[PDB]
């Protein structure tokens, strides 16, 4: 009752998840559960509309194939699903990142990324752009730069 | 949560685990089929090998077509795959191989031609606009030779008529149920020294020697691609082991991860169900 | 069930305390000083006795819920149904599994006790390795024939509406298909099979029937394998 | 007597001690017994009959040739297979198919040679089958 | 507690379940669950009973398969089940039925199917005389004869 | 709450399993599934420690290849297992015990079996001083001495 009431005092929502958390995915935001009233193309542009929404449609699709993924990996999965886990693991992965407060625990000096940069590394991504680098490499970084950057000394 | 939703996956995970639990035993016992069927191909093989290097050491100036390589303006290329899935990442490996190959070896597809033994490699294929010349599908578990008979004297025939001067193999490689290794092996030409290394003997032959080899140095080429498909058979069964253990093992943790949820909400049902009844006890008193 | 919620009726309208599902503390105490009264008495009380058949409805499979708990540990076993097994059409929906019997051998006579044995192992094993069953023919030979016999046993065990077996017929029916006198019949054939058996055996061979009777005993296993192998050889399978 | 092993790819069908092993060869009919030359010959799809004393065993064999040793009888081949381990409606179905396909085919063909030596497989499995 | 104290007063009772009303399959009539006092060879004669029990059996088999089928795939059945899987959604889509109150909901003429009709039309199902036709010509339809009809136009 | 409250005060556990009973196992106690908070080098010696945990580790390796051994063979398994699998057997009989009470169902007379005398048996065959005596010498005896007695007579 007391975080159900909450809800509707809040024109945006950070949804934290101990899950993401344990994965070692920080900040662990629920990407799917987080929603914001101002999200929509009037206020953040088109670009920034399409992009946000092309990354949840990922992770939406990602989410429903979990209960096959948990028992049988990726091996029976179809081309189409393959390619869409692959891209939603880098986003999973380039959503986390290194925080100013943070660096006591972690040691990686924090990042600030502005909407700009953080609107255009995700659409490279959902362009295919980044294909090639691995995993590790979106893995607390602040721009996509950073990534490539990343991928060559792994 | 909900209970009604929990016990309902219970259920379809238990059963899920029986399942995969039970083809990881059906697909062990097909593993040691098709290495005891392997164990009876190969003196068959050895047996063709002794007479061929038995005939070409008593005759002079020794050379045949299928010995002899020659330039190479198309190759033939055999790929064996599963037609059934739920074998880990076993077909996903030796087509990885083959695009490899074929990307870094060929600039046009009018330089090569495929043989399709198996259903996943025929749609792999296909789907890619590979050339596919021939196919075989719904090979059984443990296969005889006569099963891939047709496609390879067709492949061998395109050998011997020249229609391509190379013909070679791809599978995975039995090493252990745990691992396998993509590999490609040569078939067409045959290498002399590998062919004509068997024990010498003193045969008659009738009509004679060169009827006799015209024979058996096809049937030779034929054994070498049932040899392969029986290795290949072997990798196939020890990757479905490998993978329903696998996924026998995840079916297991899951399960207990919903048996805890479900003690959850039982308990946590019955603290509300009987807190709400004593509460309406106490507001009429 | 009915009788529970009676009770519980009357102690919330007594105003008694309410517990889990809103029934009081002596419900149990309720069920328990009613079936303890069913017995067995000794020979210096008359030898005597009742035999109690309580039922519980659980809803949708709970045998957790409350008064189910109470009547299964009071009672010396329990018969469980289930709807799974009813639609399938094995029928009584016996679960065999989880159905229990205390008292066990004790309450049987000599041949029955016999005969039961190698059932409840067979029945055990064929239930068990029923995740095979699909894949024919696959199977090696040990597994191939406790399948064949597991599935034949099933078929005896279903039984039709108001047709009680006596307990001399019944153990020749389990002794038969135990022993493997129905592994050459086939499946579909079992229940039909069994039906001409018995009538078969009441008509003719009754003097093995009556053995059992009288002395509660197995007759001359050679004699019954005998009896049974000339009806085998008049029966015409399709 | 002489030992004889009929062997295929996949198995072996045949094994034991024969006073005579007669075997259809390309050239004409082999009978190998014991202390014979040293051999080998094509057979044709034909029954390979072997005589132990009084027992007769006709084995249904196709695409396989002979090796024979003084010590040894081989028969190596595609198709080996005795009377009781035949699928006889198999082998009508497979007869039926070929040769009415064949009965419309001239010698002049790529696919001449595969149907009619599967027919003959098929018809060498009956009258393996038919002695049973 | 309502529905349940209830049941004890039914000589028939028709189980309705939102998962086949979920499906369009209408009336949403759980075959397994309803019940009926008088289902026996002594009322409805040896023919309506075992094609009615015959229903029941593949439809039970086709539920316990469900899960199975779910995560393993389709391929990995006997030829036996996955002849089962076929009918027991064509039996399924043939029990659907339209009715004459609600044309409106619907989109089609109500239809009325005798008995004798009825007992004929899953009868032929069972013995697998309608295998080729598609699960559609049996979906909302009176007798057999319109699924015959309505499969042309598919 | 029942369990968990009752659990908070236990020591040790006794399992007894039906499948022992079946085997003609008796006492009927799951060796595996069994344990005792007191199992330790601190209460009991650092022999008894060694030796309990080198009879727990040869019989759970034993359960692990029953399905192995089931389908594939004996073949299937390396000369280190095949020694293990002969070991667990014998100790698994070794484990059994005729008892004063059970002098009606079992026939012989009941065995009182110390603990140095039941430590010293269980090293000797982890030791394999006794890897060629016949398994029925180990099944329903005392000390380690009455199994080799009863080796003479089979």
């Amino acid at each position: 009752p007391a975080p159900a009431t909450t809800f509707a005092h809040l024109d945006a929502t950070t949804n934290l998840e101990r899950k993401l958390a344990e994965m070692g995915i920080y900040p662990a935001v629920d990407p799917l559960a987080s929603t914001s009233r101002i999200l929509s193309p009037a206020v953040v542009g088109e670009e920034h509309y399409r992009v946000a929404r092309g990354v949840q449609q990922v992770l939406q699709r990602y989410n429903d194939l979990q209960d096959i993924i948990a028992i049988l990996g990726m091996d029976e999965l179809s081309d189409e699903d393959k390619l869409i886990v692959a891209r939603a693991r880098k986003i999973q992965r380039f959503l986390s990142q290194p925080f100013h407060v943070a660096e006591q625990f972690t040691g990686m000096p924090g990042k600030y990324v502005p909407v700009k940069e953080t609107v255009r590394g995700f659409k490279e991504i959902l362009e295919g752009k980044h294909d090639n680098l691995p995993e590790e490499a979106f893995y607390m970084v602040g721009t996509i730069d950073e990534a490539v950057e990343k991928a060559k000394k792994l | 949560q909900g209970m009604r939703e929990i016990k309902r996956r219970i259920r379809s995970v238990k059963n899920t685990r029986q399942i995969t639990k039970a083809m990881k035993m059906v697909a062990a016992a097909k593993l040691r089929r098709a290495q005891e069927t392997a164990e009876n191909a190969r003196p068959y093989a050895d047996k063709i090998k002794e007479v061929i290097s038995s005939i070409a050491a008593g005759t002079k100036d020794f050379s045949h077509p299928m010995l002899e390589a020659r330039p190479v303006k198309k190759t033939g290329y055999m790929v064996i795959t599963s037609d059934r899935g739920l074998a880990g990442p076993y077909n996903a490996n030796i087509l990885r191989l083959v695009s490899k190959t074929i990307e870094e070896r060929h600039q046009s597809k009018d330089e090569y031609v495929i043989f399709a033994v198996g259903r996943k490699g025929r749609d792999f294929f296909k789907k890619r606009g590979y050339p596919v010349v021939e196919e075989v599908t719904g090979i059984s578990d443990t296969p005889s030779l006569t099963e891939i008979q047709d496609i390879a004297q067709s492949a061998i025939g395109m050998f011997a008529d020249e229609t391509f001067d190379k013909l070679t193999i791809f599978y995975n490689e039995f090493v252990s149920p745990i691992v396998q290794r993509p590999v490609e092996k040569q078939l067409l030409p045959l290498t002399s020294e590998e062919v004509l290394d068997g024990p010498v003997s003193a045969y008659e032959y009738e009509p004679d020697s060169e009827s006799v080899l015209e024979v058996l140095l096809p049937k030779y080429a034929e054994t070498l691609i049932y040899s392969a498909l029986l290795d290949a058979k072997a990798s196939e069964f020890g990757a479905r082991m490998t993978a329903m253990g696998n996924a026998t093992d995840n079916a297991t943790e899951m399960l207990e991860t919903l048996t805890l949820q479900f003690n959850r909400a039982r308990q946590a049902a019955i603290t509300q169900e009987i807190a709400e009844i004593v509460a309406g006890a106490n507001a009429l008193r | 069930s009915k009788q529970a919620a009676a009770y519980r009726e009357l102690s919330l309208l007594l105003r008694r305390p309410p517990g889990r599902e809103a029934y009081p503390g002596d419900v149990f105490y309720l069920h328990s000083r009613l079936l303890e009264r069913a017995a067995k008495l000794s020979d210096e009380k008359g030898g005597g006795s009742l035999t109690a058949l309580p039922f519980i409805e659980t809803q949708a499979g709970d045998v957790s819920a409350y008064i189910p708990t109470n009547v299964i540990s009071i009672t010396d076993g329990q018969i469980f149904l289930e709807s799974d097994l009813f639609y399938s059409g094995v029928r009584p929906a016996v679960n065999v599994g989880i159905s229990v019997s205390r008292v066990g051998g004790a309450a049987q006579i000599k041949a029955m006790k016999k005969v039961a044995g190698t059932l409840r192992l067979d029945l055990a094993q064929y239930r068990e390795l029923q995740a095979f069953a699909q894949f024919g023919s696959d199977l090696d030979k040990a597994t191939q024939a406790k399948l064949n016999r597991g599935e034949r046993t099933v078929e005896i065990l279903k039984q039709d509406e108001h047709k009680p077996m006596p307990v001399e017929e019944q153990v020749i029916s389990i002794y038969a298909v135990t022993n493997g006198f129905m592994d050459d019949i086939p499946v579909e054939d079992v229940r039909r099979f069994e039906e001409e058996l018995l009538s078969f055996m009441r008509a003719n061979k009754d003097s093995l029937l009556d053995h059992i009777r009288q002395t509660g005993e197995l007759p001359d296993t050679k004699e019954l394998d005998a009896a049974i192998e000339e009806f085998k050889k008049g029966f015409t399978p399709s | 007597t002489v030992q004889v092993d009929i062997v295929t790819p996949e198995r072996k069908v045949f094994q034991g001690e024969a006073d005579i092993v007669i075997a259809r060869g390309v050239e004409g009919e082999l009978g190998v017994m014991a202390g014979h030359i040293p051999l080998v010959t094509p057979l044709k799809t034909a029954p390979v009959r072997i005589k132990q004393g009084d027992k007769e065993t006709l084995i249904a064999v196709s695409g396989g040739f002979l090796e024979v040793r003084p010590d040894k009888v081989n028969i190596l081949a595609d198709t080996a297979e005795l009377p009781e381990e035949i699928a006889v409606e198999a082998a009508k179905k497979a007869k039926a198919r070929h040769e009415t396909i064949l009965k419309r085919l001239d010698k002049t063909d790529k696919d001449y040679l595969r149907h009619k030596r599967a027919l003959e497989r098929a018809e060498v499995r009956l009258q393996v089958a038919n002695s049973k």
